């Protein structure tokens, strides 16, 4: 899962 | 004219690419809730290819994408491609007030040598350093706000550096999640009459707040349970803050961290003047300047962290008030030789  | 034209600027070219297409669908979703006779809500979009720079109309009940100009793959974070965007922009579209929302990756003041803020890997690896985000936005109109959906970008060093080009600041100064904003709510909140960052920021919360699960139990790109952390800077407040911080002055595993499973570059800025501060008159009149210029603020008991690994998992977010600060460590470093020459709140609040 990515952020930014 | 309109009453008011924002525009929303995509720098996709990286591996956030995957989540630009979505959040326009959801800003199309939001201008149904907005009157398009006044309001403008640009785009402009670079997800790789063929940048794009639009206008969301209404026919009916439909939204069409009006194309205001079309571009060559470009590096969306240069400064003269930026420049041209934004004076195109606000040129087809003058109004009585002004927003921007700056879609990318974030990395606060950070410096980047180009072969933060923003990403382009189109041809290299291109990030843009706040001194050339703030000479772009000098083309610009000043804005009624920024939003940044980006991370770590609510930083008081890059406010400070930025405080001229707008009026108020709304950002994290942790990590935001990949899917960013719900575009379907903050959307009529950008064009809100009365306090819109205000409006921007509840209306981002919430969405997060509704699904937050303290263990980010079942968390995925397609469905962030891991919450988020949001405030509101008003930028006329500053100068009076970088006061009230010399005054202080004048007399680290304890402050919350806002990259803890990283580099801990981050801290929160009230935890640091309240284990620095020797002397409570100083010191109350730091918090009212303070709460002056924090005008609003809101998380979830924790939020969603990653390690340099890509991992990661769910940390508290216990003593946040807000904003993100550099606590120099004094160790000759790259990055502190740039903030004792470069970040002007150094100087300004008298880091002496």
């Amino acid at each position: 899962v990515l952020t930014x | 004219y309109g009453s008011r034209t924002v525009l929303v600027y995509i720098a996709g070219d990286n591996s956030l690419s995957r989540f630009a297409s979505e959040d326009l669908n959801e800003m199309i979703e939001g201008m149904q809730s907005v009157d398009d006779n006044h309001n403008n809500l640009l785009v402009y979009m670079d997800k790789g290819s063929n940048p794009k720079l639009i206008r969301l109309r209404k026919d009916k009940d439909v939204v069409v994408q009006d194309v205001i100009a079309t571009y060559d793959a470009q590096n969306s974070v240069d400064v003269d491609v930026m420049k041209n965007v934004f004076t195109t922009a606000f040129s087809h579209y003058p109004a009585d007030s002004y927003g921007v929302v700056f879609w990318s990756h974030g990395d606060g003041w950070l410096p980047y040598n180009n072969p933060w803020w923003g990403q382009d890997t189109g041809n290299g690896d291109n990030r843009m350093n706040i001194p050339d985000l703030n000479e772009a936005l000098s083309v610009a109109p000043h804005f009624d706000f920024i939003l940044f959906d980006a991370c770590y970008m609510q930083s008081v060093e890059v406010v400070y550096q930025l405080r001229n080009r707008a009026d108020y600041f709304i950002g994290s100064p942790t990590e935001i999640p990949g899917p960013g904003a719900p575009y379907e709510v903050v959307v009529p909140a950008l064009f809100a009459v009365n306090s819109p960052a205000v409006s921007i920021a509840e209306n981002y919360y919430s969405v997060y707040a509704k699904k937050y699960n303290s263990t980010g139990a079942g968390i995925s790109n397609e469905n962030w349970t891991g919450g988020v952390s949001i405030s509101v800077i008003k930028s006329s407040e500053l100068s009076a803050l970088a006061a009230a911080t010399r005054d202080v002055l004048q007399t680290i595993s304890s402050i919350l961290c806002y990259d803890p499973l990283r580099e801990n570059n981050y801290h929160d800025l009230m935890g640091l003047m309240q284990s620095i501060q020797g002397n409570s008159q100083a010191f109350n009149h730091y918090k009212e300047m303070y709460k002056n210029a924090v005008i609003w603020k809101n998380t979830t008991d924790n939020n969603y962290c990653t390690y340099s690994s890509g991992y990661g998992k769910m940390v508290s977010m216990d003593g946040f008030e807000g904003v993100s600060t550099y606590i120099l460590r004094e160790n000759n470093s790259s990055q502190e030789k740039y903030y004792r020459q470069f970040v002007e709140w150094y100087s300004a609040a008298d880091w002496d």
